[PDB]
């Protein structure tokens, strides 16, 4: 498997985030910041040229 | 306190220096730390203080 998770979602709007809350309501929640993809990039510049 | 007489050490309070995230914004741990913020700079109760605490 392999983006099969994220394929049971609509792919349009795909975001990565966790949170666990606390019994008196306090929430923490973790986002983390997506790396550079240097297979996106490519990409990008294979479609300016 | 007074002028003349001296104290071990002048500051009695505990200051916080990690932990904000588990704290909560109106737990009693925040509002304790504004209470020894006032007592650090010089407050005093109104109220009297017993000698010997119950």
């Amino acid at each position: 498997m392999l983006l099969e998770p994220l394929l049971s979602g609509d792919p349009r709007m795909t975001q990565l985030a966790i949170q666990y809350q606390q019994y008196n309501g306090r929430t923490f929640n973790v986002i983390p910041e997506m790396p550079g993809s240097v297979i996106a990039d490519c990409v990008q510049l294979t479609a300016e040229v | 306190a007074r002028s003349a007489q001296p104290v071990t050490r002048l500051d009695q309070c505990y200051h916080l220096r990690w932990g904000a995230q588990y704290v909560g914004e109106d737990s009693l741990t925040y509002r304790l730390g504004v209470l020894s913020l006032l007592a650090t700079n010089g407050y005093q109760l109104a109220r009297p203080i017993p000698k010997q605490l119950t």
